[PDB]
C-alpha cells in the first residue's frame, strides 16, 4: 500500500498503484552535497516530463499510442502479462528493444500535429 | 674558570738566550676549536702594564717578534728568543673566558750575571 | 493486433551510485554539544522510522562492492578535519627537549616509560624568555644528542584538540535523495553476498556509531541466532574474514595514573596543555576480559570456521606477524585517551576436534589517524582516573599458510584497513535508481 | 695612544675618593672600559668594566660593596668612585681600554626566521691601552 | 497588480489569476542566489506535479469529479463567491485540505483505467 | 449539487522564514572602491520599486519576533569578517613597549590620554631589526607590572583595518525570492505589535544604512506624526523602550588634531601604519548638541511617556547606570576614527507635572566591535582633521527600580546589543510565501 | 538532419523537425560555475513553458489559437512568406510586436477557460 | 489568418554565458596532476559531432569576443589554485654573501652566476644550519658583497611544487543547454564580417594554454596564405597579428648540467637550491634556419604591401625596449623559463644552405606571471642538460608610423597582453543563445 509495494505484485495490480510512485520522484563547501543532489533531481525529473510531453501524453499516467507491437520484441499472451509477471522480470525481456520504440512513439507524435493542423486549415 | 698558575716565580736569563714562561688554567679557557682567550702583559718596574701577546698566539702591534706564544686548552707558554736588558719586569698571564676575570700571580725576571 | 501503452510510475529500480546525505537526532542538536562528527551538517532526523516490506520481491546484494561504504569513509575523514582546523597549531613545541627518566613511585613493568622534559619557550609577548617542562610518554620522543625531540617535528607540525570538542561517536543515519531508494535485507542467515529472500525498503538506515577500532569491533550490533563468518573469497590468503558475535563480550579499561594538567601559555590567546605531574604511583594500564566468557565464544566461533574447513581439521589461534604498533596492537581511544593495547593473550589456543585476562596498554599523544603521512594530531592529557567499558561484537581475522591440503589453520588478527569497520554495518543495505517509464503492449488505440 | 688619570691622592680613613681617566679629545669611544688594582707584592686584580654600548656593567662581588664607576659620554671621563677607605685599600689604581669579542650562544628563533630573543655572551680579548696611576694612601 | 486583489470576493479575484501565475518563479550575496533560486524551482514543480496527477494539468481552472461533502461547509454560493475572500476562505477549510488532496488521486486513475477500458473494446 | 473546483493563482499566504538577498543602488556601482559590506555583488535596483496596495485587508505584525533582523544581523557580521581576511595581522606587535607621557603642548583635559612607546621591530629583511616609536591612546596599552603592551596581546592578535575599504554605511535594499513577497505596513501610529489596517506589498524595501552605534540611532529614518514609543511589554523593567524622533536634531562632531600618518614596514610586502606626531596644539575630541532643541524633543517623548505611565507621575533622566566603554558611553565612527563619548549631559533633567551642550569623547584604536572576545581589528590613523555632521533619529532607555508605587519613574540610556538598531527599520515589513492552489465549491463537473 | 542543421532551410520545410531542437534544451573552479550553468538551463526551460501553458497550447510544438493576425506587424501573404523565408530571419522582421502578440493570447485563452466551464455548470 | 505558435523552431541571437572546460579521458593514464586541472575539467566526448549549416550566413568578430576574456580569467585562477599547497618561501629573505663564479667559464658567461651562503633555519626553533647556493644574477641585488633576494622588498615568493607540471594539454570549451558553439569555416576569413560556411560544434577544438611573448608556438596553421588580422589597420596603438601557412622549427637548449639541492627550513618542507655545475659553463640558446625563416618573411611582407602599397619600403627592427618580461622572446621550455634576445630575426629591409640563427638566452628563477605585481613564483631548478623544439606559427607585431612620410615602414615585435595570444585559436568561434519560440500566420482556429 506504500511507496514502491507494489513492486512483487502481479503487473496489472501494479499499474493500480501509479500514483503512490509518481509522488516521490522529488522533493559550507562540505553542503554543497545537498545543492548537487536536489539540482539533480529536478532536472531528471523533467527528462522524463518531456520525453512522455514530445509522445502526446502531456499529463496522463495510463497513455495509449498507435504504435503497433511489433511481435519480435515479446511474443506473450496478454494473460501470460498483465495476469502472472511482474514489472522487475517485463524489465529483463524489453531492456534491448527499449531504445527504439521512443523513436516510434515520437515519429508518430508530430505527424498527428503535422496533419490536425492541416484538417483544421481545411474548415 | 677560576685559577691560573704559572710555574717559574722567579727567573733568570743570560742576554742572548731565549726565556720561557708557562700559564696554568684550572678549567678549559678554551671556547671551540679556533680561538683560545689567554693573554700576555708584562710590568716593568716603576711603570704601566703593557699589552705583548692575545688570544694565545696573536702578537700585538709595536711588539718585536721575538715574543711568541702557544698553547691550547689548559696549557699555555710565552717565549722570548734571545732576551735583552729591558724584558726585566713580571708578567701576568689573564684569563677572558669567564667572569670574573683574573690574573696569574705573577713571574719575575731578571738579568743572569 | 497489438499497441504500446506507456505507463508512468511504475515500480522499476536499477543499481546505481548517489551521494547520501546525513541525518541525526536532536539530543546532540538542542545544546551545541560540538562533537567530531558534528551534527552542524547533518539534518534533523524523522521523528519515527517508515519502513515498508516487499513480499515477493527477491535482490541480488555485495556487502564488499558497496559504494556505501566508500561515501561513509571519505565524510568520516572529512568531518574529522574540518573540526580540527581552528585549534592553535603546536609549531613551537618543534625545540630541542633536555629529558631525565622519572623515578619517583615506578611499578617495573614500565621502567623509563614516560620522561621529564624541559625545554625554551616565549611567554605571550614575543621577546620574553620561558622554561617550561612536561611528562611525555617514551613512544613521543626520539634521541637526536640526552637531548630528545618530538617524533612528528622531521615530517610535520599538527594541531592541538580543543579541549572543548568530543571524540565520542554519536550515531548518524544516512538518507538518500529524491528518486533513490535504499533496500534492507532482513534475512538472519545472510552471509554478504546472493539474493535476499526478504528485502524491504526504508527511508534510510539506522543509527550507526563511527567507531575507530582494530583487531576487534568495539560498540557494534550484534548478529542473531547464531555467530556469522563473511569473507568474499575464503579459500584465499590476502582476503580478510570478518566475524560478528551473537553475544557480547565486556571489555573493561583503564588508566589508574591520577594525572595533573597544566596550561602553558605560547602566543597571544593561545595554549598548550602540559602533563604537569602525576600523583601516586606510576602503574600500567590495562583492559580486563573474562577468562570463562571469551573462551566459551572462540568455541562458538570455531565451530563456523568447521563448515568452511573440514569437520576435523585442528584450528590454531597466534598473535599478529608483526609491523607498525598501530596494526599489530588493538587500538582505540576511551575517555579522550587515546590505547594501543597488546592482545597476545588472547590468540593463544589450539582445538582439536576469578581468573579475567589482563591485556597491558600503551598511551601515545601524537596520533596518525587515518594512514595519512605529513599529518598528526596531538592529544590533550585528561585529568584524573578515566575508565570505560564496552562490548566487544567482532574480530578481524587473517589466515596463513597452504603447506598442506588439510592439516590445520592457524588465525591471526587483522587491522590493514578501516573500512573493514564499517562493512560490518552497512552490509544489509544498498541503493538503487527508480526508473519510472514502461511500455508495455495491450488492446488500445489513440482516438480521433 | 694613552690616557692620563687625575694625580696622587692622600685620604684619611672613611673618606671617599673619586679617580678621573680621560682620553685625548674622542679618539677612543669604540672600546670599553676597565679597571684594575696594583698593591706590591699582592699583584695586578681585576675590579669592572662597562661596555662601550653601555648595555653590561659589573663589579666583582669581592669590591662591589664599596666601588662604583662612572662614564660620562658627553666629556669622555672615566671615573672611579670609592668610599669607607681603609688601610687595605691603598693601591695604585689603573685604567684600561680593551676589546671584546661578542657571540650568540643560544637563539630562539620565529617560524620565518626572525628572532625572538637570545643570549649574547662578552669574552675579553685584551687590555690595550692603559693610564698611568692613582697613589692613593690611607693613613691617619 | 501582484496579489493587486486580495482584498477583493472570491469571484472578483478569479479573473486575475494569470498575474499570481507568472509570478510564481523567475560572496555572502552570492551563496544565497544558489540556495534561493533552488528553492523557488522545487516549489513550482510540486504544484505542477500534484496539479498533474488530479488530471487538469494545463488549466487554472479545472473541475472534478469529487462532490462536496456538507461537513467541509454549509454556506451558500450566494454567501461565498460574492462574499468572501480567498484569505478568508482558507481560514474556513483548513484541517480538510490534506484529506481533500487524496480524493481527487483516486478519482483520476479510476478515469484513467475507463478511458482505457472504454478503448479496448474497440 | 455543488462538485470541488482547483484554481490555481489563487491570492493567498502564511508567514514563512526565507533567505533575502541584497539589492544595491545602481548609481554606487561606478565608484568601486571596495566597502565593507560591498554594495557590488548585490543584484541591482530598478529605478522603479512597484509598490502594491491591498485595499481592505488587516494583517498581524510582530516586530519584535521578525526573522528579518535575525539575517540582516548574521550577514552584516558576516560581511564584517570577509572584508578584512587578506591584509596585515599585526602578530609582530606583540613586544615589549618602552612608553612616556607627551607633554609638548596639551590641553589640561588631555593632560595624559595618550603615549610615545618605541619598540624593536622587524625589518623586511629577517634578520635585521629597527628601532621605531609611535603614539598609542593609552586605552590600548597597559603596564606589564615603564613597560607596556597592547591590551590585546594577552586575548588575541589583531587584523589592521584595511587601509583602502571605507566603513561607510551605504544603503541596503533586501529582497525576497521567486514565490514569497513583502508586506509593509502604511499605518503611522502603529506600535510595533497587533492589527494593521493598512497594508501594502513591495518587491524590496527602501534603503537601510547598516549603521552602528550606541545610546543613539544616528542617520535613521524619522516618524511620520508624532514621537513614538515602542516596547514589548512596558511593564517589565529588564526590556528595552525604543524612541523614535518626528524630527532630527543634529550632532557635530570631530577630532581637532592634525594627525600625521608614518608607514613602517614589519615584512615583505607589508606595512605597519603608526602615528607619527601632532602638527599643533592637542585638544580633547567633542561632539555638540543645540542646548535649546534637545530641551523640547525630551519634552515630547515626557509627553508621550505620560500616556503610559500618567499624567502626574514625576518622570527623570539618569547618566548610564555603569559597565565598560562599549555599553556605557555611546559609540559610533565617522571617516575612520572610533568614538566613545560621555552623554552624561543630555540625560540630566527632571519633569514634573543658543548655547550647546559639548559632549567631551575618547578615542581607541584596538577595536572588538560585535561583543566578541578573541577576534579583534585595529584601525589604522587617519591623516588631517576630521569633523563630521548626523541626524539623532532615536534613543534606547531603559526604566528602573519601582517599590509599592510608581511614584517617580527614570529612564537611562543602554542598548549594546546591536540588533535592536536595525529593528527600528525593519519594523514596518514582514515576509509570506504563497499558498495558490485553491479549492472551492461549484456547480460545474467535469464532461467524463 | 542535425542540431539546427535547418536554420537554412525554408520556414515551411524547417518546421518539420521541431523535435530535434526542443528535446535540446535541456540535456572547485569548474566546481561551482558549473552549478550556475545548470540552474540557469532549468530556469529558462520553465519559462517557455509556463508560457505556453497560459495559452492553451501547453502540450503541444504546433499551437493555433483565435487570435486575429493584424496587417500593421506584417501584412506579406504566404506567396511572400512561409515557403521563401527562412526563421532566422523572420525573427527579425516580427520581433517589434511580439511583445503584444504574447498579450492578446493571455486574455484570449481566460476567455476560454471560463466559457467552458460555464457550460458545464449549467448543462 | 490566425496566429500560430511554434515551439522548437531554430533561431539563435548573440548572448555571453559561461563555458564549461572538457579535457580526454585518455589523459587520466599519466596521473599526475598539471596546473590546468584535468581532473576538475569535465571528460571530454568521444567523438566530435560538429554539423554544417547551408544558406547561412552569420556575421563574426574577433576582437570583441567575450570567449577569449574567459579564458584568461580561468587561466589565471587555476594558475593561481596550484600554488596554495606548496611551500611559502618566507624564511629565504635574509642577507646573502656572494662571490662570482669563475670555474671553468665562458667569456660570455662571465659574471652571470653568483655563488652565495646565508644561514637558513632548520627544523628545529632554536638551530640555525649555514647553507650556499647558485643564484642567477637577474635575481639578487646588493645592499650597499651583500646581496638580497630581489622580490624581498615587494612581497614573498611561493615556491613551485617540484611534481606538478608546466606542460601545456588541450582543453576544450563547451557551452551549455540552450546555448550553441557556432564555428566559422571560410578559408580566408579576416576576423571580421560574413562567414558563409558556418557550422555548429559541442565543444572547441583542443587548445593548448602556451604562454609566450614575441612569438607564438605550438598554434594552428592557415591554409594556402599567411594571413594578417588586426582591428585598426591605420592605428599605431594596435597590435598585428600574423600567422603562418608553414611552421619554422626553433630548437632551445640549456647545455649546463646542473644538480639539485634540497634543505630542510622547516617540519616538513624543503626549499631546492642549484648544488654545483658539472664540468663547463655555456650560455642557453635557441636556433632557427636561415634558409627557412626567410622564405616565410618574404611570405609575410606580401601581404603587409597589400594593405601599405606595393610601392612602400618595409622594415623589420627589434623592438623599442623594456622590461625583459615584454622586451624579450619569453617562454618555457620544461620548466625552465627563458628570455632571448630576437634581434637576430628582425633586421632586414625590403624594397621589392645548412646554416642557423643563433638567439642568446638568459635564465631567471623568480617569476611574475599575469603582469601582476605582489604574487611571484619561485621554480625550482632542473637536473641535467634539457632541450626543447617546438612549431612557431604565428607573431605578433606593432607599427610605428610615419609623420609625414610613407615610402618606409618600420615594424618591431611586440607582446601586448597575454590574451591576444589565445585570440589566435578562438577567432573561428562565437557563442549564441538559442530563441524556441515564434509566431506565424496561418489558416488554422480553435474548434469550440
Ligand atoms: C582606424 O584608425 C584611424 C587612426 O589611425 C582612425 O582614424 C581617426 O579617426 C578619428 C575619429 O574620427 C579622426 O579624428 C577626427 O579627424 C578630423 C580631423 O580633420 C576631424 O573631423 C575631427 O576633429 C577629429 O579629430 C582622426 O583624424 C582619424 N585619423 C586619421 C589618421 O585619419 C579610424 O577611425 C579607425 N577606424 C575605426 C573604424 O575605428
Ligand atoms: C578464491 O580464492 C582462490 C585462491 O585460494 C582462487 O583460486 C585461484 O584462482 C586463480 C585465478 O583464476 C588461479 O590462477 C589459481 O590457480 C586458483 N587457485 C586455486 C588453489 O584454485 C579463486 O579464484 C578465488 N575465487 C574467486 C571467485 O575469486
Ligand atoms: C555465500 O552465499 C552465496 C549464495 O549462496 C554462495 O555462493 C557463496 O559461496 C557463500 N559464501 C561466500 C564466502 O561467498
Amino acid at each position: 500500500l506504500g511507496f514502491l509495494g507494489a513492486a512483487g505484485s502481479t503487473m496489472g495490480a501494479a499499474s493500480m498503484t501509479l500514483t503512490v510512485q509518481a509522488r516521490n520522484l522529488l522533493s559550507t563547501v562540505w553542503g554543497i552535497k545537498q545543492l548537487q543532489a536536489r539540482v539533480l533531481a529536478v532536472e531528471r525529473y523533467l527528462r522524463d516530463q518531456q520525453l512522455l510531453g514530445i509522445w502526446g501524453c502531456s499529463g496522463k499516467l495510463i497513455c495509449c499510442t498507435n504504435v503497433p507491437w511489433n511481435s519480435s520484441w515479446s511474443n506473450r499472451n496478454l494473460s501470460e502479462i498483465w495476469d502472472n509477471m511482474t514489472w522487475l522480470q517485463w524489465d529483463k525481456e524489453i531492456s534491448n528493444y527499449t531504445q527504439i520504440i521512443y523513436g516510434l512513439l515520437e515519429e508518430s507524435q508530430n505527424q498527428q500535429e503535422k496533419n490536425e493542423q492541416d484538417l483544421l486549415a481545411l474548415d | 674558570d677560576f685559577v691560573l698558575t704559572q710555574s717559574p716565580h722567579s727567573l733568570s736569563v743570560t742576554p742572548g738566550e731565549s726565556a720561557s714562561i708557562s700559564c696554568k688554567s684550572s678549567h678549559s679557557l678554551i671556547h671551540g676549536d679556533r680561538n683560545n682567550y689567554l693573554a700576555w702583559y708584562v710590568q716593568k718596574p716603576g711603570r704601566s702594564p703593557q699589552l705583548l701577546i692575545y688570544l694565545a698566539s696573536s702578537r700585538a702591534s709595536g711588539v718585536p717578534d721575538r715574543f711568541s706564544g702557544s698553547g691550547s686548552d689548559k696549557d699555555f707558554t710565552l717565549k722570548i728568543s734571545r732576551v735583552e736588558t729591558e724584558d726585566v719586569g713580571t708578567y701576568y698571564c689573564m684569563q677572558g673566558r669567564e667572569s670574573p676575570w683574573t690574573f696569574g700571580q705573577g713571574t719575575k725576571v731578571d738579568i743572569k750575571r | 493486433n497489438l499497441w504500446v501503452t506507456v505507463y508512468y510510475g511504475v515500480p522499476v529500480w536499477k543499481d546505481a551510485e548517489t551521494t547520501l546525505f546525513c541525518a541525526s537526532d536532536a539530543k546532540a542538536y538542542e545544546t551545541e554539544k560540538h562533537n567530531v562528527w558534528a551534527t552542524h551538517a547533518c539534518v534533523p532526523t524523522d521523528p519515527n522510522p517508515q519502513e515498508i516490506h516487499l513480499e515477493n520481491v527477491t535482490e541480488e546484494f555485495n556487502m564488499w562492492k558497496n559504494n556505501m561504504v566508500e561515501q561513509m569513509h571519505t565524510d568520516i575523514i572529512s568531518l574529522w578535519d574540518q573540526s580540527l582546523k581552528p585549534c592553535v597549531k603546536l609549531t613551537p613545541l618543534c625545540v630541542t627537549l633536555q629529558c631525565t627518566n622519572v623515578t619517583n613511585n615506578i611499578t617495573d613493568d614500565m621502567r623509563g616509560e614516560l620522561k621529564n622534559c624541559s625545554f625554551n619557550m616565549t611567554t605571550e609577548l614575543r621577546d620574553k624568555k620561558q622554561k617550561v617542562y612536561s611528562l611525555f610518554y617514551r613512544l613521543d620522543v626520539v634521541q637526536i644528542n640526552k637531548e630528545y625531540r618530538l617524533i612528528n617535528c622531521n615530517t610535520s607540525a599538527c594541531t592541538q584538540a580543543c579541549p572543548k570538542v568530543s571524540f565520542e561517536p554519536i550515531p548518524i543515519h544516512y538518507c538518500a535523495p529524491a528518486g533513490f531508494a535504499i533496500l534492507k535485507c532482513k534475512d538472519k542467515k545472510f552471509n554478504g553476498t546472493g539474493p535476499c529472500p526478504s528485502v524491504s525498503t526504508v527511508q534510510c538506515t539506522h543509527g550507526i556509531k563511527p567507531v575507530v577500532s582494530t583487531q576487534l569491533l568495539l560498540n557494534g550490533s550484534l548478529a542473531e541466532e547464531e555467530v556469522m563468518i563473511r569473507s568474499e573469497n575464503i579459500t584465499n590468503n590476502a582476503k580478510n574474514i570478518l566475524v560478528q558475535f551473537n553475544t557480547p563480550v565486556q571489555i573493561n579499561c583503564t588508566r589508574p595514573n591520577n594525572n595533573t594538567r597544566k596550561s602553558i601559555r605560547i602566543g597571544p590567546g593561545q595554549a598548550f596543555y602540559a602533563t604537569g605531574d602525576i600523583i601516586g604511583d606510576i602503574r600500567q594500564a590495562h583492559c580486563n576480559v573474562s577468562k570463562a566468557t571469551w573462551n566459551e565464544t572462540l568455541g562458538k566461533v570455531v565451530k563456523q570456521l568447521r563448515k568452511h574447513f573440514g569437520n576435523n581439521t585442528i584450528i590454531r589461534f597466534a598473535n599478529s606477524s608483526g609491523g607498525d604498533l598501530e596494526v599489530t596492537t588493538h587500538s582505540f581511544n576511551c575517555g579522550g585517551e587515546f590505547f594501543y593495547c597488546n592482545t597476545s593473550g588472547l590468540f593463544n589456543s589450539t582445538w582439536i576436534s576469578n581468573d579475567s585476562i589482563t591485556l597491558p596498554c600503551r598511551i601515545k599523544q601524537i596520533i596518525n589517524m587515518w594512514q595519512r603521512i605529513g599529518q598528526c594530531m596531538y592529544a590533550p592529557p585528561i585529568q584524573g582516573v578515566i575508565r570505560c567499558v564496552s562490548n566487544i561484537t567482532g574480530l578481524i581475522l587473517t589466515r596463513d599458510g597452504g603447506s598442506t591440503n588439510s592439516t590445520t589453520e592457524t588465525f591471526r588478527p587483522g587491522g590493514g584497513d578501516m573500512r573493514d569497520n564499517w562493512r560490518s554495518e552497512l552490509y544489509k543495505y544498498k541503493v538503487v535508481k527508480i526508473e519510472p517509464l514502461g511500455v508495455a503492449p495491450t488492446r488500445c488505440k489513440r482516438r480521433v | 695612544a694613552q690616557l692620563t688619570q687625575s694625580g696622587p691622592e692622600v685620604r684619611k680613613p672613611g673618606t671617599s675618593v673619586k679617580v678621573s681617566c680621560k682620553a685625548p679629545g674622542n679618539t677612543l669611544k669604540t672600546y670599553d672600559l676597565h679597571w684594575v688594582r696594583s698593591v706590591p707584592g699582592q699583584g695586578l686584580q681585576w675590579m669592572g668594566w662597562i661596555s662601550h654600548e653601555g648595555d653590561k656593567k659589573v663589579i666583582v662581588e669581592r669590591f662591589k660593596a664599596k666601588v662604583t664607576i662612572d662614564w660620562d659620554r658627553s666629556t669622555n671621563t672615566a671615573y672611579l668612585q670609592l668610599s669607607g677607605l681603609t688601610s687595605g685599600d691603598t693601591a695604585v689604581y689603573y685604567c684600561a681600554k680593551g676589546s671584546k669579542h661578542r657571540l650568540r650562544d643560544y637563539a630562539l628563533y620565529d617560524d620565518d626566521g626572525a628572532l625572538n630573543w637570545a643570549v649574547d655572551v662578552d669574552y675579553l680579548s685584551n687590555l690595550e691601552f692603559w693610564g698611568q696611576g692613582t697613589a692613593v694612601t690611607v693613613s691617619s
